[PDB]
RNA sequence: UUAGCUAGUAGGUGGGGUAACGGCUCACCUAGGCGACGAUCCCUAGCUGGUCUGAGAGGAUGACCAGCCACACUGGAACU
RNA sequence: UACCCGCAGAAGAAGCACCGGCUAACUCCGUGCCAGCAGCCGCGGUAAUACGGAGGGUGCAAGCGUUAAUCGGAAUUACUGGGCGUAAAGCGCACGCAGGCGGUUUGUUAAGUCAGAUGUGAAAUCCCCGGGCUCAACCUGGGAACUGCAUCUGAUACUGG
């Protein structure tokens, strides 16, 4: 259900940087980023209109870390709801329990923030969920169990997350090690380099 | 501020004593991603050569097409030769649905949410000429209150 | 009030019986034309009062006979 | 004969109950007349677990038809509820 | 044989049009009028007159816009071949609402919008661009 | 190994005449890359 | 064209046949190689394909074809077919499935293992 | 590239029979009845709610689940 | 039993297809119209990104491929939604029964048509707002829908009588 390969690769492959890796050292430094992976990597071939298309489809997927059919479905389930089909699913990939956690600073990765979640360290109103695919809904408070409040990774990721940029659609406390999924996030609360519209149109051929 | 793109290249034979001649045909489409639009088919011996030609056609004899919130005003078709076009307006989200050269002149053109299908030929040039053309004859609201001699809140 | 249906009498040989064909206007599924279709009746008389090419206006009843369920109950424009 | 009784409609280890009238020699989850309500054995706190049209019932009784003891039971605690 | 009428109304109107013609004459109808009648109230044609008593003709002034014509597109719909009758909700948008329907209802014949307004459908003349 | 299925169904005199008279041996003439028979619509990799 | 025309003779369907019509509506047939043999392909190809004359279970006599470098099959051979036309070859419209019944796997192959019936390389 | 089919056949009168209407059956009388809006014959097939596909209209399909039908080694027959 | 707590240690747990174009992903060696590949086009005859191996990559992932099967694309049976001078397609020409269609005015009828209502259109399924299994699948409450048919009361512009 994960991909367990090299990480850097991947955000080679597509360019920019995915947040695969922490961020205490710089990407630049760790890796080649504009070289893609390989034997062929100095070689840039002029890529087709599906191929862009993919392209962005693999780096959404690799941002968040999930696999393809259960994408398709999260991709279903935007189409059936209303509005705006890439911006749902935009909010329906942030809703994910583990990319909610890491947007608090929970995990220094969102493989860390997954991991946690599949370990048991994660409270959903004071219920412990297990399950990273997990909708976090509007007034929905998610913390730390005290179990594994005493755990060193999960203070360095917070620190880590004080030096990134904190998101406005929530609100998290540091020595409480809780936080408050306000609302689902807007597409100008969200990166502008995502091109959802092309993710939408490679799922209608 | 032009966005520029490259639809099809083709190369094309002349045929002659000694043997064949070849050439090279660029069909090119640019917009201003708002309401003009115009495509360029360029000849040339060599490929950028071609393109280049192709882009500066494209660069004159433009189209002006009113465009709503980033998408048609009403349900449209558009004949050329054998390509016979069909397109219609969608709302907000869905992504440009076309196959092909016309995607591209959609893209250019500077909607974002179409629902569009190619009848018939799919020849590129014929196409995107079928689809400009329909772009083209697409009125407004307020150009048919114009015509008709009324309000646009009295036809909605 | 009942339920009647109204129809030319095809034929009228049989005693007691004539067979009323009940031209009905439906509309067809697919295609969208409306086309004159016909449901041939065998229908009880008794007297024998209706002629060839009568129309006649005919209710459902208990059957009769092995085809004839239906019964006369009133004949118009008996023209020849 | 007519009788009011269970049907059980539910998941493996879950399940849900549709309280139904049929004739009796009917197969439990098949035929049957109208469905006069629900109940949910695993129902947790905070939710219906039983809701039952009474009235319906009570026509259904009138008209001649028996009631599974369960389905007895179910009213019984209804009546007491409300 | 002329088996419909109000179709070749249409036609001529469409060669008018065309043909760049300030006015089109046409053996008059009550039905035909009515259709003219609608035209004018929506403004696709200036005006309509019906002259003579054996055998009255029409004779409706086209309309010109910027010096093109005003009538885009002018289909008939329910013809004598394939007969066309719709439901209230079931009434059709012409250019998204932008064009005309022109529809016989229960209450007279009007524009589709008029006769959503109402409530009632009917059979659908023809539509207008 | 297999058998090859001649074309030449019950062979009387001679075996060898006999595939040398059949579509095993028959001519094999090469595609020009230049010249007359040269001419390719699409390339193998274009 | 004309709509009461069609009323009156309503339009026929393009009745399609099936291109594999001894497997029967199968996805793999069992049959008896009846003899197996090489055969020389239509122009402009030049090869000596490996095909066999098979007797099926559901009695139909058709020509397979044998995929892969080597086989190890023979006269009164059980074997599994599963359809697939070879373009080269006149009549060939099936192919006969690689490591199933009496056919062996492919000898020394690494790569599309599951195509040809071999086993992983266990090291 | 199946055009004619049908004598209990179509109808009537009277008896008999059915829980019940009825050629359901019998006796006699009439000569009908169905059929190009496809009778008859031949080939295939359980039917539906539905399922799959599709923008839709349609096309294909009828495993599971539910309703209806038919069958219970094959062909008949009745009794309770 | 679900579920919860404790114990130890990264521990017991990744493959399958493909990489000429369509079609995301390229090189080297081996072979030399041979062996072989292939859905189509076609590839291979001594520098093969198309065969086989390796390295590298791409796509899927406890699955991944192949075959069969249906619909889709295929407006390629076109009701929506095609055509017929020369591409497939106007009977050799006429008359004409059945059939289809039918100028205009008034009246009437209300069959077609439209409107409203009543009864039904089983439940499940599909769809919407919810609830319950840690999430989901799954189960489920209420709705909507089931485009239909029948009956009653009206409307009468159009089609019919
Ligand atoms: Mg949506
Ligand atoms: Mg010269
Ligand atoms: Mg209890
Ligand atoms: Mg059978
Ligand atoms: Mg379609
Ligand atoms: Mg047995
Ligand atoms: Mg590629
Ligand atoms: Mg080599
Ligand atoms: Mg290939
Ligand atoms: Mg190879
Ligand atoms: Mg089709
Ligand atoms: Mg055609
Ligand atoms: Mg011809
Ligand atoms: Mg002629
Ligand atoms: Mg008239
Ligand atoms: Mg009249």
């Amino acid at each position: 259900a994960r991909y367990l390969g090299p990480k850097l690769k991947l955000s080679r492959r597509e360019g920019t940087d995915l947040f695969l890796k922490s961020g205490v050292r710089a990407i630049d430094t760790k890796c080649k980023i504009e070289q893609a992976p390989g034997q062929h990597g100095a070689r840039k071939p002029r890529l087709s209109d599906y191929g862009v298309q993919l392209r962005e489809k693999q780096k959404v997927r690799r941002i968040y870390g999930v696999l393809e059919r259960q994408f398709r479905n999260y991709y279903k389930e935007a189409a059936r709801l209303k509005g705006n089909t890439g911006e749902n699913l935009l909010a329906l990939l942030e809703g994910r329990l583990d990319n909610v956690v890491y947007r608090m600073g929970f995990g220094a990765t969102r493989a860390e923030a997954r991991q946690l979640v599949s370990h048991k360290a994660i409270m959903v109103n004071g219920r412990v969920v297990n399950i990273a695919s997990y909708q976090v809904s509007p007034n929905d408070v998610v913390s730390i169990r005290e179990k594994a409040k005493k755990q060193s990774r999960v203070k360095a990721a917070l620190e880590l997350a004080e030096q990134r940029e904190k998101p406005t659609w929530l609100e998290v406390d540091a020595g409480k090690m809780e936080g408050t999924f306000k609302r689902k996030p807007e597409r100008s609360d969200l990166s502008a380099d995502i091109n959802e519209h092309l993710i939408v149109e490679l799922y209608s051929k | 501020e032009l966005q520029e793109k490259l639809i099809a290249v083709n190369r094309v034979s002349k045929t002659v004593k000694g043997g064949r001649i070849f050439s090279f045909t660029a069909l090119t489409v640019v917009g201003d991603g708002n309401g003009r639009v115009g495509f360029g088919y360029g000849k040339a011996r060599e490929v950028p050569a071609a393109i280049q030609k192709a882009m500066e056609k494209a660069r004159r004899n433009m189209i002006n097409v009113a465009l709503n919130n980033g998408t048609l005003q009403h349900p449209v078709k558009g004949v050329h030769t054998g390509s016979r076009v069909f397109m219609q307006p969608a709302s907000e989200g869905t992504g440009i649905i076309a196959g092909g050269a016309m995607r591209a002149v959609l893209e250019v053109a500077g909607v974002h949410n179409v629902l569009a299908k190619a009848y018939g030929s799919t020849n590129p040039i014929n196409v995107v000429r079928a689809t400009i053309d329909g772009l083209e004859n697409m009125n407004s609201p307020e150009m048919v209150a114009a015509k008709r001699g009324k309000s646009v809140e009295e036809i909605l | 009030k009942i339920r009647t249906l109204q129809g030319r009498v095809v034929s009228d040989k049989m005693e007691k019986s004539i067979v009323v064909a009940i031209e009905r206007f439906v509309k067809h599924p697919i295609y969208g034309k409306f086309i004159k279709r016909t449901t041939k009746l065998h229908v009880h008389d008794e007297n024998n009062e209706c002629g060839i090419g009568d129309v006649v206006e005919i209710r459902e009843c208990r059957p009769l006979s092995k085809t004839k369920s239906w019964t006369l109950v009133r004949v118009v424009e008996k023209a020849v | 004969m007519v009788t009011i009784r269970l049907a059980r409609h539910g998941a493996k280890k879950r399940p849900f109950y549709q309280v139904v009238v049929a004739d009796s020699r009917n197969a439990r989850n098949g035929r049957f007349i109208e469905r006069v309500g629900f109940f949910n054995p695993i129902a947790s706190e905070k939710e219906e677990g039983t809701r039952l049209d009474l009235d319906r019932i009570a026509h259904w009784v009138g008209q001649g038809a028996t009631i599974s003891d369960r389905v007895a039971a179910l009213i019984k605690e209804v009546n007491k509820a409300a | 044989s002329m088996q419909d009428p109000i179709a070749d109304m249409l036609t001529r109107i469409r060669n008018g049009q065309a043909a760049n013609k300030a006015a089109v004459t046409m053996p008059s109808s009550k039905l035909k009028v009515a259709i003219a009648n609608v035209l004018k109230e929506e403004g696709f044609i200036e005006d309509f007159k019906v002259e003579g008593d054996t055998k009255p003709e029409l004779e409706l002034t086209l309309k010109y816009f910027q010096g093109k014509a005003v009538v885009e597109s002018i289909q008939r719909v329910s013809r004598p071949g394939l007969r066309i009758y719709k439901r209230k909700d079931e009434l059709p948008k012409v250019m998204a609402g932008l064009g005309i329907a022109v529809v016989s209802t229960s209450k007279g014949v009007m524009t589709d919008r008029a006769a959503r307004q109402a409530g009632l459908g009917g059979e659908i003349i023809c539509y207008v661009a | 190994m297999s058998r090859y299925q001649h074309t030449k169904g019950q062979i009387k005199d001679n075996a060898i005449e006999a595939l040398l008279h059949d579509p095993l041996f028959r001519q094999r003439v090469e595609k020009n890359k230049k010249g007359k028979g040269s001419y390719m619509r699409k390339g193998k990799h274009g | 064209a004309t709509v009461n025309q069609l009323v009156r003779k309503p339009r026929a369907r393009k009745v399609a046949k099936s291109n594999v019509p001894a497997l029967e509506a199968c996805p793999q047939k069992r049959g008896v190689c009846t003899r197996v043999y090489t055969t020389t392909p239509k122009k402009p190809n030049s090869a000596l394909r490996k095909v066999c004359r098979v007797r099926l279970t559901n009695g139909f006599e058709v020509t397979s074809y044998i995929g892969g470098e080597g086989h190890n099959l023979q006269e009164h051979s059980v074997i599994l077919i599963r359809g697939g036309r070879v373009k080269d070859l006149p009549g060939v419209r099936y192919h006969t499935v690689r490591g199933a019944l009496d056919c062996s796997g492919v000898k020394d192959r690494k790569q599309a293992r599951s195509k040809y019936g071999v086993k992983r390389p266990k090291a």
